[PDB]
């Protein structure tokens, strides 16, 4: 009843922190996007419709 | 501003930093209690800055930290109700908390989980501090179900014996008892007004809010107990005393009477609210002091003294006068932690033994420990300048200065003799009379977790009811014009309470064969109520949830009509059907029959 | 707790067994100690009379009129001493009171955090093995043979032996861990 | 979806073509990575739902009940696999098998477009659950809950099946897309009402009415655990989600033939929570809870306001957590004593203390915590009762009292106490059944800090 | 090259990618309505020729 | 009697490999289990999943109906307009019987 | 932040005015609040502030057009009905957005009156009450499975009651 | 063991439908059943004819 919580906050750790640190960075050094209108005939793509850079990195890719 | 906001949430922030470090490897290399003390003493300096900006200024600021969910126009979110009961009540809940923390240091060694326990008392902190200033409902029901779990696990502490255990459980029942009403005005408020938020709820100050009303009643009257639901409070006494101090005399048994100061505006227009709420309140004034009288053990006094002043500001609310009642809840904190705090050094300091008649002569063997009891009996009763006058004068005084109910107004009086009789009952059995404890005597007042923190709580008990209603604001007008007999009723009463005392408590020390009789025992037994209802009322459930319900309907009866019948209907349909002999004479008989009925279905329907 | 009780509870000590809790009652109403005194010694006074009846047909209706009196003068809120049943403190530590058995399912990390608790634990459990089947002859070859027999477990009589069905006496946990 | 269900098959041959020691392992890790991948249909950027194709779909009430399915397979997986270690291991590899197929058949309901397709896969999820109970049941009465847990189904859901081909027969397309822009006013017949009765009274067995539930103790207490988790999981919302998606079309019957269901659930419910109070069997007094918990959902369901399903959607997805967190707990004495009398064992927190924390949280799931999904689904079927009639809160709260009283009763008279010191077989703990709690509690945590997926149609 | 234990994990990747293909061999069997919906109906971009594929 | 076998007692593992996990016999197989289990079900699942569906955007067309209620509220206040009708068609295009 | 979505009266606050010829704690620890945390918390925000400004990045609202309402569709054209359901549902959401913003309203109003708030928070209590009795008339009765469908027959419902009361002269 | 046996399996082969089992049960099985049937009966058919005689106070509800 150790072990269990050493190697459950290890393992939980171990991707918490290096993601948790990526958010931080972007939030910091990508940060979010503005608002804006559209230029008069532009026809954005569906990922301009979002706000993160996150979530619009994965609807560029993956949708 | 952002001083005030940023005050606010650096509070919870802090107290939830010895909850992260629990979690961590971090409990060892330190010394965890005291980590936790000085958090708590951050953070009543922290709050003391809220609180002079709002003396100063009186602004009731609103803050909404966190947006949770949206239902279809229901925007769920965490948001504080920063006014005044809130910040009045977290600085004084902190500052008792700082010193049950020392207390707590010096009491409950020999534990070995004693990390557990200061993990636990910040945690009802937090879920009491998350209830006191909320703003929505949701959130403030959060805090509730949070107190009353920590309840269970606290008075079920020593979880080998089966008493703190039914202790734990009884308090769960009778808090859930309230949560219905609870949950009744929660479901009202949110189909009517589609919010949970006070600030829409103050928008039905006009609309017949009878039923919820009634709810928060119900959900007071549990928690903060009253005669209905009064056992729990004394039974959660197995549990160690600074549970006992902390929770059951300050904040736990407050959270139901803050909640209805907390609905104020709705109850100026509801008269029959008013009137149930001051015969209830007086109710249990009267009840739980005339039980008082004839108790042994004094943590159970202790408890009744606080069901007693607790009806006494639900009898407050039974008037528009309830900053009064949040007066003397702030001001009763004090009493009730110095009281169970030396209490618990009485104990503590001789073995576990908990009742007066093994007591003794404390004023001698333990002049400090004496001294802040007498102090805190004394601030009890409505002596003129100790925190207690500073609500409870205003209290009789607006009590026999209102139109409501004479029985009420007579039978608090009545009570508040009684105060004065317990008081002395405690300072004659514990303090005045001959050592009738064992005679190995190994006392021990000396040391600084244990002095000082009285020692604050004194400080607080002779002067913070002085600074509190010389800072506060001007609300619930007070009326004073009015004969001599009822500005000095109290004190008049208070002290003819304590003359009798100490006649009837003298009266003992000369010999005379004195019996029992129909009274002094619905004194001594809490008027048969537990006696009676815990052992019919479980009875007839468990019975009826045994017979009636599982061997009576599941395990016969469902089983009998549904699937039984099917099975032997098509046995039995099986039996006569197919139990055949083999011979072809009867086979073909049965085939001439059946050539005769097509022939004759042939005929007929042609 | 140690002791076993009979089946007949003969007459003498159900008075012993009044006359304490009596005095016990009479404490608890005569709080103070001068009145308790003297009002014990009215109750010898009470109970020496009728000492001598040699009529167990009258001390027999005595002690149920003396019971009834008691009850109809029971102190509600008598004294109890902790530690003992109805009373605080009474099964307190029994949160507190963990087995010997738990010890086998340590791990070599704490075991060697104690070594000579262990050590001397091994042996202990040796000459437990070693005198259990001893034991459990001994208690075979002194049945009562009419039939009746009590929780009396007797003891050992030859040396090299161990008195019988001790190892849940002895190793019994503390009462203030 | 395909892409959901596809791994889902070829985890079978990663069973059958493994090494016997390099078996579970891989297929656990696997079917964890299956449920990481069905996240992508959380991904609802916008109000219209999910199609794939014709036969596939997924809208919000599909996508919980689909990730749960998926993601209890590795905690099943991982459950089963003391008991059943001395087996031999074409046997082992027959139970992953079985596992497998239900969470495959499971998948396929809840992204169904067709009724005709649940049906078959609905009725398909029986095999599966009979071999596993009966199988692999430790005890003798394995037997006749095998009958009841099939036959009760299947009374209902011919009538089901005769249902649909007359709506097939009367429409053409059986569709739910379609059933839901074309549906047409029933003209209140009793010809209508018994087409009610039998689209509904096959999910009503499952779910499972008062009436009807007979089956679901017998089963629970005698599946090995797996099965309980499944039966006590998502078995039961098969039925919930089958009465949200075929509703639509029995309008407005559903004024009125819904009473007597509403007032059986209310009325059984506090009858089971009242035996809950006092049932010597641990895994039947769970079971009797997941009855008074289903029966709210029935009423909500009945009542049909957006409210009402939402707070079923909440109190489905909980309740099956907390259930098979409290199997498993259960389970993990019943490994030990091989009793599942409570009684006997009541003194543990010593031993186990932090088994003792995942009892206790797993409690508190079950009664109304309101930081919690279940206080908000039954909060929520609780206004929405209000609302439908203000006298059904006199039974809501005497529910709510009975199931702190039951659940705290199972937390004390099974930790609480002295312990047994006759037990020397009290092994310290599993690193693996301590991991299972983790794994049913951390979900419940996130899905607090986050319940705007958890809700369903109308929100 | 020896002794592979180890190649059965390929079987699920292996699911994986042809249920994607799947996927996008059925969004390739229902392009209709691909830019006649009444709601976005947009015209080509100067440089496209299918709007989602 | 019908020969068969009697029941095997009551096992326990930790006397073998007293650091057993609860996964198999082989001490190299349940470490490995273990480590699979924790990493693939907390450090990739309960991780990245929970980054997934936290930078999911617009979950089922929030954020963009707050941007056009207040749009909407600004247009329709500033217009003088009627805010939120009470009838969510116009009658200009609707049919009613007659009787 | 739109104050005239969300709007706010102006925080008139009165001049100090002191009598005392003694301090008040509260000024002094605003003094050092500020130049202590407020200070390098400000550096920390322009430093964030201008490492958006190196790369800036645009998002957009996704204006959808209107479509052929329901009430120009035909009895059984399943594509019709859809996308007149679709425009519905998202006109649906809108409104409870809008019933959230006034609410919102209501409440901040509320609070900023504080005691004296009956007699000046009428204004956006008449324009809650409004807007309720219009979704009251809109969305209220149905129940979980509403539709485009559902509002138009209770919308006919009501003009057919309106009707037959304007028909009494 | 003999109770629990007693109190679950033991049940059914020992229960002979009597008097004072049958109406008892059908007591208990349908008597609350129809009790709260007619409560609220009573409550829903006063809400709807208070609603289409054009009364009701519903002044806020919005969410139900
Ligand atoms: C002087 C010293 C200066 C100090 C300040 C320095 C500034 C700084 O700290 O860095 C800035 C930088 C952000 O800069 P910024 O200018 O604010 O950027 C705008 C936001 O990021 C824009 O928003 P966002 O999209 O980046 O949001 C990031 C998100 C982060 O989200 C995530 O990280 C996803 C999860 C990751 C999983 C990791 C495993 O943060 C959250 O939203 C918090 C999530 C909610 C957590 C709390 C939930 C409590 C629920 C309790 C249940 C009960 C509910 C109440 C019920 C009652 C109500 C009535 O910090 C961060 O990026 C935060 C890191 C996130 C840590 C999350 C860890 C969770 C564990
Ligand atoms: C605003 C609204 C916010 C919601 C507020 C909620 C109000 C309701 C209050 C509920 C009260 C429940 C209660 O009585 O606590 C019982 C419970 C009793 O535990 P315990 O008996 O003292 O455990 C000692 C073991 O028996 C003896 O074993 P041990 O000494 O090794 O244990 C050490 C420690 C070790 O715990 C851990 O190691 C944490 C594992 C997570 C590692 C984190 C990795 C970080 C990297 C992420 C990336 O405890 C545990 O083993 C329990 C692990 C499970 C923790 C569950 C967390 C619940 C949070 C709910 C939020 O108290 C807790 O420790 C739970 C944590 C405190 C509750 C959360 C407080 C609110 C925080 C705001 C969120
Ligand atoms: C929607 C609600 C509908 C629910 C339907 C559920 C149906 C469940 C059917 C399961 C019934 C199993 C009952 C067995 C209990 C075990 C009893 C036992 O130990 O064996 C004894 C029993 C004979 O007992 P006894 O009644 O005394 O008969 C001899 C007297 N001369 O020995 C036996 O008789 C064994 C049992 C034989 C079962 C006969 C066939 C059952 C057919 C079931 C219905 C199939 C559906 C048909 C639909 C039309
Ligand atoms: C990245 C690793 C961390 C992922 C954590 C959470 C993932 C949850 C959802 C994953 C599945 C969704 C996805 O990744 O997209 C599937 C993609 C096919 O996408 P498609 O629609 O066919 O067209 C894309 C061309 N622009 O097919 C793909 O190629 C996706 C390949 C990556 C999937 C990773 C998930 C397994 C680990
Ligand atoms: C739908 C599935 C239903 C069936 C159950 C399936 C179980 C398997 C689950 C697999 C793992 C996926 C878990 C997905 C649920 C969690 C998603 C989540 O974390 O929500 C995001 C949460 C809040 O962040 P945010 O997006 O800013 O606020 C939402 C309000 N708009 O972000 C956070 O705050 C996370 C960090 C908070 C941790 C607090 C811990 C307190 C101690």
């Amino acid at each position: 009843d150790a072990r269990f919580l050493r190697l459950m906050k290890f393992y939980l750790m171990l991707t918490g922190i290096p993601v948790i640190i990526g958010i931080t960075l972007v939030n910091i050094f990508i940060g979010e996007a503005e608002l804006a209108e559209i230029p008069e005939g532009y026809i954005p793509e569906h990922w301009e419709y979002y706000k993160h850079p996150i979530s619009r990195w994965i609807a560029r890719n993956f949708y | 501003m952002n001083i005030f906001t940023t005050s606010i949430l650096l509070i919870f922030i802090l107290l939830l930093s010895p909850i992260l470090i629990s979690m961590s490897n971090l409990i060892k290399h330190i010394n965890f209690p005291l980590y936790t003390t000085t958090s708590i003493k951050f953070s009543f300096i922290i709050s003391l800055l809220p609180l002079l900006m709002f003396f100063h200024n009186n602004m009731e600021y609103m803050i909404t930290t966190w947006h949770w969910v949206t239902m279809n126009s229901m925007e769920l979110k965490m948001s504080f109700k920063t006014d005044f009961f809130s910040i009045l009540f977290t600085s004084v809940a902190l500052f008792v908390t700082w010193s049950i923390m020392q207390f707590s240091s010096w009491y409950m060694h020999s534990d070995p989980n004693i990390n557990r326990f200061i993990k636990y008392l910040t945690l009802f902190l937090i879920t009491m501090l998350i209830l006191t200033s909320a703003n929505n409902m949701f959130q403030l029901f959060i805090g509730w179900e949070g107190v009353g779990i920590m309840s269970f696990l606290l008075i079920g502490w020593w979880y080998g014996r089966t008493d703190a255990n039914t202790a734990a459980l009884q308090a769960i029942l009778y808090n859930r008892i309230g949560d219905i009403g609870f949950i009744l005005a929660m479901v009202w408020f949110s189909l009517n007004m589609n919010s949970w938020e006070l600030q829409q709820i103050m928008f039905s100050n006009n609309n017949d809010n009878l039923i919820p009303l009634m709810g928060l009643l119900i959900a007071a009257t549990g928690k903060s107990a009253q005669f209905g639901l009064h056992p729990w409070l004394p039974s959660a006494m197995e549990g160690p005393t600074p549970v006992s101090a902390l929770l059951h005399s300050s904040t736990m048994v407050v959270a139901g009477i803050f909640l209805l100061v907390r609905f104020h505006p709705l109850t100026t227009n509801n008269n029959f609210i008013l009137t149930t709420m001051l015969c209830l309140g007086a109710l249990t004034t009267l009840f739980t002091a005339i039980c008082a009288l004839t108790q042994n053990d004094i943590k159970k006094i202790i408890a009744f003294s606080t069901s007693s002043q607790l009806g006494l500001m639900m009898v407050t609310l039974g008037m528009n006068q309830p900053h009064l009642a949040f007066l003397h809840i702030c001001t009763h904190a004090f009493f009730k932690a110095m009281l169970f705090m030396c209490s618990g050094s009485i104990i503590h300091s001789l073995a576990d033994e908990q009742d007066i008649r093994k007591m003794g002569n404390i004023t001698k063997i333990m002049p400090f420990t004496s001294s802040c009891l007498v102090i805190g009996s004394l601030a009890l009763t409505g002596m003129p300048f100790l925190t207690g006058f500073y609500s409870k004068d205003l209290i009789i005084e607006a009590i026999n200065t209102c139109n409501t109910n004479a029985w009420a107004l007579l039978i608090t009086l009545i009570a508040t003799s009684m105060t004065a009789m317990y008081s002395m009952r405690i300072i004659y059995f514990v303090t005045m009379t001959k050592p009738r404890f064992p005679p190995l005597i190994s006392i021990n007042e000396n040391d600084p977790d244990l002095m000082n923190p009285i020692k604050r709580l004194a400080f607080g008990s002779i002067f913070a009811g002085f600074v509190i209603s010389y800072n506060i604001p001007p609300t619930s007008i007070p009326v004073l014009t009015m004969p001599w007999f009822l500005k000095t009723t109290a004190l008049i009463i208070s002290v003819l309470g304590f003359l009798i005392a100490l006649e009837l408590n003298n009266l003992t020390m000369k010999l005379s064969m004195n019996k029992a009789n129909p009274y002094s025992s619905f004194s001594t037994l809490l008027g048969f109520f537990p006696s009676i209802i815990h052992r019919i009322t479980p009875m007839k459930s468990l019975n009826l949830s045994l017979k009636t319900s599982l061997t009576l309907l599941d395990l016969i009866w469902l089983e009998k009509t549904i699937p039984k019948s099917t099975s032997t209907l098509h046995t039995n349909m099986t039996t006569l059907t197919t139990n055949q002999k083999g011979l072809i004479k009867l086979y073909f008989m049965s085939f001439l029959i059946n050539i005769i009925l097509i022939i004759i279905l042939y005929s007929i329907n042609l | 707790a140690f002791c076993a009780p009979p089946a007949y509870l003969t007459h003498q000590q159900k008075v012993l067994r009044l006359y304490k809790r009596a005095l016990r009652h009479l404490e608890s109403w005569c709080i103070h100690r001068d009145k308790y005194r003297y009002f014990a010694c009215l109750m010898r006074a009470r109970f020496e009379e009728h000492k001598n009846e040699k009529d167990m047909m009258r001390a027999t209706q005595l002690l149920r009129e003396a019971e009834e009196e008691f009850w109809q003068n029971q102190h509600p809120q008598p004294y109890i001493f902790p530690d003992s049943p109805g009373g605080t403190s009474f099964e307190r530590y029994e949160c507190y009171k963990v087995p010997e058995w738990c010890l086998d399912y340590w791990h070599p990390s704490e075991k060697a955090m104690y070594p000579d608790y262990f050590s001397k634990r091994e042996q202990w459990k040796k000459l437990r093995m070693e005198s259990w089947d001893r034991e459990v002859k001994q208690l075979q070859e002194e049945t009562s043979p009419d039939g009746i027999m009590t929780e009396a477990l007797p003891p050992a009589r030859r040396e090299g032996d161990l008195p019988p069905l001790w190892w849940h006496i002895v190793t019994r946990p503390r009462e203030r861990p | 979806m395909l892409k959901i269900i596809l791994p889902s098959l070829m985890l079978l041959p990663l069973t059958w073509l493994s090494s016997p020691k390099k078996t579970w392992t891989n297929v656990t890790s696997y079917s964890f990575l299956i449920s990481l991948t069905s996240l992508t249909l959380l991904w609802q950027t916008d109000e219209n739902y999910k199609n794939f194709s014709n036969m596939f779909s997924s809208d919000p009430l599909s996508t919980p009940l689909i990730i749960l399915t998926a993601w209890l397979l590795p905690l099943m997986l991982m459950a089963s696999q003391n008991h059943l270690k001395k087996d031999n291991n074409v046997l082992q590899k027959l139970y992953i098998s079985m596992l497998i197929s239900l969470q495959i058949l499971l998948i396929m309901t809840f992204s169904a477009t067709e009724l005709i397709m649940f049906y078959i896969l609905f009725e398909a999820t029986l095999i599966p659950t009979l071999i596993i109970i009966t199988r692999w049941g430790n005890q003798t009465e394995r037997l006749n809950a095998g009958i009841y847990f099939l036959f009760y189904t299947l009374i209902g859901s011919i009538p089901l099946l005769i249902a649909l081909i007359l709506i097939q027969n009367h429409v053409g397309t059986l569709n739910l897309m379609i059933l839901s822009f074309t549906t047409h006013t029933l003209d209140a017949s009793w010809s209508n009402n018994l087409l009610w009765l039998a689209c509904m009274m096959a999910f009503l067995i499952k779910m499972p009415l008062y009436g009807v539930h007979l089956w679901l103790p017998k089963a629970h207490v005698e599946a090995p655990i797996a099965g309980s988790m499944i039966l006590a999981a998502i078995l039961l919302k098969l039925g919930s989600y089958g009465m949200i998606r075929i509703s639509i079309i029995l309008d407005p019957l559903t004024k009125y033939m819904a009473y007597p269901f509403i007032l059986l659930s209310l009325w059984g419910m506090i009858m089971t929570s009242s035996i809950c109070l006092r049932q010597t069997d641990l895994k039947s007094l769970i079971a009797y809870s997941s009855v008074s918990h289903m029966a709210l959902v029935i009423a909500s369901i009945m009542i049909q306001t957006p409210w009402s399903f939402m707070g079923a959607t909440m109190l489905m997805i909980a309740h099956g957590l907390t259930s098979s967190l409290l199997f498993c707990l259960a389970n993990s004495n019943y490994e030990r004593i091989h009793s599942r009398t409570m009684i006997m064992a009541r003194g543990l927190q010593m031993v186990f203390p932090l088994m003792a924390t995942w009892w206790l949280m797993a409690s508190l799931a079950n009664l109304a915590l309101p930081p919690s999904i279940n206080l908000m689904g039954e909060l929520f079927i609780t206004m929405s009762l209000f609302s439908w009639s203000n006298f059904t809160i006199i039974l809501m709260g005497i529910n709510i009292i009975i199931t702190g009283m039951y659940s705290m009763y199972m937390i004390i008279t099974t930790q609480r106490g002295k312990l047994t010191n006759h037990m020397i077989n009290l092994q310290p703990s599993h690193t693996r059944e301590l991991t299972l709690m983790a794994l049913h509690m951390i979900p419940l945590i996130l899905l607090t800090t986050s319940p705007k997926l958890i809700t369903g149609l109308t929100m | 090259q020896l002794l592979r234990e180890h190649w059965v994990h390929i079987l699920v990747p292996a699911g994986f990618v042809f249920g994607c293909y799947l996927d996008r061999k059925d969004d390739e069997k229902l392009t209709a309505f691909r830019n006649k919906s009444m709601l976005f109906q947009r015209e080509l971009r100067p440089n496209e020729e299918v709007t989602w594929k | 009697q019908w020969q068969e076998d009697p029941e095997p007692e009551d096992e326990n593992v930790y006397a073998k490999n007293p650091d057993f996990h609860g996964y198999d016999s082989d001490p190299v197989v349940d470490v490995w289990n273990m480590r699979a289990v924790f990493f693939f079900g907390f450090s990739i699942v309960l991780v990245f999943g929970t980054t997934f569906v936290a930078y999911v955007p617009d979950y089922r067309m929030q954020e963009w109906a707050r941007r056009e209620a207040e749009r909407l509220v600004k247009y329709r206040e500033v217009n003088g307009l009627p805010i939120m009708e009470s009838n969510y068609f116009d009658p200009s295009k609707i049919q009613l019987p007659e009787d | 932040w739109d104050k005239d979505v969300y709007p706010e009266p102006p925080s008139r606050t009165p001049a100090p005015s002191p009598q005392t010829s003694l301090p008040n704690p509260i000024t002094y620890l605003t003094k050092a609040y500020d130049l202590v945390v407020d200070w390098p918390v400000t550096l920390v925000r322009e430093f964030i502030e201008r490492q958006h400004a190196k790369n800036r990045t645009y998002y957009y609202h996704r204006q959808y057009r209107r479509v052929p309402d329901i009430t120009e569709c035909k009895e059984g054209d399943v594509l019709c009905i859809y996308e007149a359901e679709m425009q519905w549902r998202r006109d649906f959401k809108v409104d409870q957005e809008i019933m959230n913003i006034i609410q919102e309203r209501l409440k901040a109003c509320q609070q900023r009156e504080g005691e004296n708030y009956q007699q000046n928070c009428a204004k956006e209590l008449e324009q809650f009450t409004k807007v309720t009795k219009a979704y009251q008339d809109r969305y209220l009765d149905l129940g979980a499975y509403y539709s485009a469908r559902k509002c138009l027959a209770k919308q006919k419902q009501r003009m057919l009651e309106e009707r037959k009361a304007a028909r009494q002269e | 063991i003999r109770w629990t046996y007693a109190r679950s399996a033991n049940i059914y082969p020992n229960f002979r439908p009597t008097p004072k089992n049958s109406l008892l049960g059908a007591v208990a099985g349908f008597g609350p059943l129809i009790f709260w049937y007619y409560v609220f009966k009573t409550d829903r058919d006063r809400k709807e004819r208070l609603i289409q005689e054009g009364k009701l106070d519903r002044k806020f509800n919005i969410s139900y």
